Parts: structure tokens; sequence; C-alpha cells
């Protein structure tokens, strides 16, 4: 019934025990009496209390060790009180000797009576049957004796009667074992106990298949048959959680990249759910993640092109200006790449790329600044520049669908000053404005800028409005105040000039 | 010294009904269960539960509140021939439950079938212990 592995038992025997008794006749007898319920046992009895001198031997069959160090013997026996039975004192006894002999031979024909090693003279503890004459009651005394260390292949057991009235009910032969337990995520196997009751066995158990040994896992096997407090911890591998005592896989929609004490984290925003036991949640179509980027980070989108572009030309150099992109995607690392196309010269789409050594003062490509300057260009030639918005993920992601570009000419002059300005609708709150296009545009007109500063009063902040149309108005202005306006023409070529200083006083 | 009894209905001694054995002090009794070969489909096979009853239980074939359970012939296909049960006719027994025997007295044994007889007739054995004068 106990966790201890049994070697020899009176109940477990196939039919008869078949034990050698010396002497055969007038010695130990195989008188079998049935025990409740339906259990057949071979009971050994001897009662030669009357005869003066008594010597008895009962040798058991071959008992294999099976890799055991210390064996525990449990004997169940019934006795008789020498005073309760008629006869001379001393002739009757209340004690019996126990013997053991180590051997390597499987089927030994005979074991010497002198070669046996004595263990202890056993008496019925605590109480013993007399037996009571009025009513008959069964005994409850079971005696245990230990034997070790053992060197040979196996052993034989013997019993010696010195003139007592004894009945051996059951003989239990077992060896104390440490159970197979999985503690601190590491597996520990079943182990045998030491040579002594004080002895302990150091058991270094291997970790689970889906785990890695961070610390050496070890335990001590106690003689009682129980495992001791663990030394060293094991942690489950990446993509496997430390739950239920055995390495489990991450659920559908969960991941683990590093072998940490924490459980499988849920997929980051915009990340596609992978199968059971995932290292990192994969990025779905349209969203991606960089190689040098952390696994915890969400799937980032590529950047949009910068919406506004401003260009200014010099005698041999050109200047480009732009703002921040609309959709960052998530990543903060945004750099700008300037690409020379040379497609401006000529009407067809087919063109030759800028092969000549084009120099750039801030940076060639991957510029973190919002402004760029091209030092050298060829005169009388039409060029076209593409400002590419580059992300840290844009390389891993597909090449951006669009990039804001502007076609500019090096030799062409900036637009001239505007001829005249006229206010069409003047009121106490609003002042309308209308103007003509400059006499010399030197390129297609793209934008107009109007200045707004206070006259006959302290130098205020000159407000600049941007309008593609040649007509503009103002909302929210103080009455009875003088204002001066200047219209400036802006083309692809560059910066224009201020207009006629139109003094308009509010109604 | 030793007495051998084969417990089966096929035996001519049991069929008579008056089957008795005269035993002495410290003599042995060996009861053999009915052994059958592997070819037998276990239908014709006999299985008995032995009881040690009094004179009232011997004639009426009853064991309820009259006797005690002794041995059982459960498995007929035993490896070392038939099932053997030993009984020593000792005056004093060292075992707490072990049965004692007195000279010049009668002891009775009955057997009930596991599958059955229907309380009509049971296989019985009469045991008489000869006194000290008769035994040497």
């Amino acid at each position: 019934p106990a966790n201890e592995v049994t070697l020899l038992d009176s109940r477990s025997v196939q039919g008869e025990l078949g034990w050698i008794a010396s002497p055969l006749e007038g010695g130990w007898e195989e008188v079998s009496i049935m025990d409740e319920k339906n259990t057949p046992i071979r009971t050994y009895q001897v009662c030669n209390v009357m005869e003066p001198s008594q010597n008895n031997w009962l040798r058991t069959d071959w008992i294999t060790r099976e890799g055991a160090q210390r064996v525990y013997i449990e004997i169940k026996f019934t006795l008789r009180d020498c005073n309760s039975l008629p006869g001379v004192m001393g002739t009757c006894k209340e004690t019996f000797n126990l013997y053991y002999y180590e051997s390597d031979n499987d089927k030994e024909r005979f074991i010497r009576e002198n070669q046996f090693v004595k263990i202890d003279t056993i008496a019925a503890d605590e109480s013993f049957t007399q037996v009571d004459i009025g009513d008959r009651i069964m005994k409850l005394n079971t005696e245990i004796r230990d034997v070790g260390p053992l060197s040979k292949k196996g052993f034989y057991l013997a019993f010696q009667d010195v003139g007592a009235c004894i009945a051996l009910v059951s003989v239990r032969v077992f060896y104390k074992k440490c159970p197979l337990t999985v503690r601190n995520l590491a597996q520990f196997p079943d182990t045998i106990t030491g040579a002594d009751t004080s002895s302990l066995v150091e058991v270094r158990g291997s970790c689970v298949n889906n785990s890695e040994e961070k610390d050496v896992p070890k335990m001590y096997c106690g003689a009682d048959g129980e495992w001791l407090v663990p030394i060293g911890n094991c942690l489950c591998n990446a993509g496997h959680e430390e739950r239920s005592g055995e390495c489990q896989a991450c659920k559908i929609g969960y991941y683990k990249a590093l072998s940490t004490d924490a459980t499988c984290a849920k997929c980051p925003p915009h990340s596609y759910s992978v199968w059971e036991g995932a290292t990192s949640c994969t990025c779905d179509r349209g969203f991606f993640r960089a190689d040098n980027d952390a696994a915890s980070m969400p799937c980032t989108r590529p950047p949009s092109a910068p919406l506004n572009l401003i260009s200014n030309v010099n005698e041999t150099s050109v200047n480009l200006e732009w703002s921040s992109p609309q959709n960052t995607g998530g990543r903060q690392d945004i750099s700008y790449n300037v690409v020379c196309k040379k497609c401006g010269a000529g009407d067809p789409s087919k063109c030759r790329p800028c092969g000549s050594g084009v120099h750039y003062t801030p940076q060639q490509n991957g510029l973190k600044t919002t402004k760029v300057s091209i030092t050298d260009l060829l005169a009388h030639t039409n060029y076209t520049f593409e400002i590419w918005a580059v992300n840290g993920v844009s390389k891993y992601n597909p090449n951006p669908d669009q990039s804001v570009s502007v076609t500019v000419t090096t030799n062409q002059a900036a637009p001239s000053s505007i001829a005249l300005v006229q206010a069409k609708e003047v009121t106490r709150y609003s002042v309308a404005l209308a103007w003509l296009e400059p006499d010399r545009p030197n390129g297609v007109i793209l934008e107009y800028e109007v200045k707004y500063y206070e006259k006959d009063q302290n130098e205020r902040s000159y407000r600049i409005v941007r309008t593609a149309a040649r007509n503009t108005d103002i909302k929210g202005l103080n009455p009875l105040t003088s204002y001066v306006f200047h219209v400036r023409a802006r083309t692809a070529a560059g910066y224009g000039d201020f207009s006629e200083p139109l003094e308009v006083t509010t109604n | 010294d030793r007495y051998a009894v084969y417990w089966n209905s096929s035996n001519p001694r049991f069929q008579r009904g008056d089957y008795h054995i005269d035993v002495c002090i410290n003599d042995y009794l060996d009861v053999f269960c009915p052994h059958y070969e592997d070819s037998v489909p276990e239908d014709k096979t006999e299985r008995y539960v032995l009881y040690m009853v009094n004179f009232d239980g011997y004639s009426a074939c009853d064991h309820t509140s009259k006797g005690f359970k002794r041995w059982e012939c459960n498995r007929p296909h035993s490896p070392n021939g038939p099932l053997k049960f030993s009984e020593k006719f000792q005056l004093f027994t060292p075992f707490s439950l072990g049965f004692e025997f007195r000279p010049g007295r009668e002891y009775f044994y009955i057997s009930s079938a596991i599958p059955d007889n229907g309380r009509r007739s049971c296989l019985k054995l009469k045991v008489f212990v000869r006194p000290t004068n008769s035994c040497m």
C-alpha cells in the first residue's frame, strides 16, 4: 500500500512459499489459515515448548536487491505466555532470533547454519497474546528491523526458535523510495535511499524539453522516502510560459521573445496573431517592423510625403524647404533623401539621371534637417528634385508610393515686383484686396503673400497670408487705424519682391 | 502420519456421505482443490468455500452463525498441480486465530459451491481425534 517497493511478501507468493526448514519434521510447519477478506497466506507455526532443548531454522527463497542499499523487514507474529501454559519455566520462551546471509548464487541448494549473520532477538511489542481462554482476539503486534549496507547480488532470511510458541503471519520485505517529482520547472527521477538512516542522496535532475537550465537543479533523497527543499531554479525557454509546473506554449494571440520570469504577452497593436507557441507576433500586410527594433514595439507604417515645398534659386546654387510629414506611422526616426532626376529639360517623361558630381552642403541622403542646399548646378538647364521621406522601417517596408517633387530652372530669374494694388471693399471690420500679376514672372506663378502691419503706431508683427488667387480679405481688425500692405509673387524660381505700400485706414 | 483428502464430487469416498478419518495428536491433514486442465472451458469446473462447523451444521449443511471460514478453492488452474491446504492436529497453537485440537472429540467440515447446491446436500468430512490411550 505504501510508496516503498516490495521485494518479498507472504500474500504476493504464487501458491506455496516453499521454505527450507531444519529440522523438516518437528520444526517450522506451513499451516495456512485464511485472513479476511479472501486473502490466502502461508503461515509458519512452531510450538515445541515441552521438549527441553530447542533449535529451529526457516530459510526464505532468493531475494534480489534490484539496486537497493538498505532493506527494511516487517514481521507479523503471534506469541503465547509461558506462565499461562502448563510446564517448567525456561523450557518455554517469548523471544526469537532473526538471521540474514548475502549471496550471489541464484538457486543455492544449501546455505550453512553457521554462515548466517544475526540481526536481533525479537519479542512481541507492546502487548502479546497469552492467549485469553474466555474469548479469542487477534494480535496487532508488527515488528520492523533494518539491514544495510549490502554488497552482494542478493540475500536470504532466516528465523530461529529457542523453544517458544510462535506463529509468523506475514513477512514484508521492502526498501525505502524517493518519488518522481517535477519541482522548479525541472524533472527529478525516482531514487534509492542511502546505506544508512542518516545518509542522503544528491539527485541532480534534468530540465523539461521546452526549457533551459539557468541554475543547476538539485535535491536530497531522505532515508524516510521523501524529497528535500530544492536547490537551483530552471526557467522555461523563449516562446514558452512558466505555468502548471511543466513548460506550456503561448496561446493564439500571445508571444514570448526572451527567456524571462514574465508570462506570454499579448500581440502589440496592428500585429497579426500567430500559431500556438510564438516567439514574436508577426506583422500583417501594410505594416512592418525593423530588424534592430525591439519585439515589444508595435507594427509601424511607412511615412507619407511632406505636403508643402518651397524652392529658391541662386546664380549656380538652389535651396529647398519642406515641413514634417502627415502620417509618421509610429517611428520617430525620420530622415530625408534628396534625389536628382534632370527630367525637367524636355517635354517627354523619358530622361537621363544626374550622373555628374552633384555636391550638397548639409547631407547627400538621410538628412535629419528640414532644409537642404545644393552647391553646384549647370546653368541654362532645367532640373527636378524629389524629397524622399525615409523612415527607419521604410527599407523593410515596400518603397513609398509617392514623394513630393518640384521642377525648377537654375538660370531663370526670380519674379519682379507687382505693379499696382487696390482695395475694393473697405469696412470698419474687414478690408478687401485685389492685385495684378508681376510684369516679369520668369516662370508660372504659384503663390501670393500679403503683409499686414500697423501705421502711425508702434512696430507690430507683420502678418503674412498665403493665397493662390489674386483676391483676399481680412477678419478681425480694429476700427480707425492705418494699415500698410505688400503683395509678393512666389514661383518655382524663388523669392519675389514687395509691392506698392498701400496705406488703407479702417472705416 | 499424514492424511491426504481430494475434495471433489468425482471421488468415491465423498459420494457415500459417511466419509470419516481417524487422526492422532500432532498429525497432518492435506486438502486438495479440484484441479482442471487449460482445455476445460471452466463450466464443468468445481469451486468450493470450506467451513469448520459443529454437529448442527454438519447435518443441515449451514455455516451461518454455526461455523467459521477456513479455505477457498478459487483458482483451479494452479501452476504446481492442485491447491494444497495444510492442517496440523496440535493441542496448543502459537498463532492467535489458529485452531486447537482436543483428544477424544469430533470436528466437522463442510463446503459450499460458488456458482449452486441449493441447500439440499453438501460435500462433508468427519474428523475424529483419537485419545492419548489410542495414540501410542
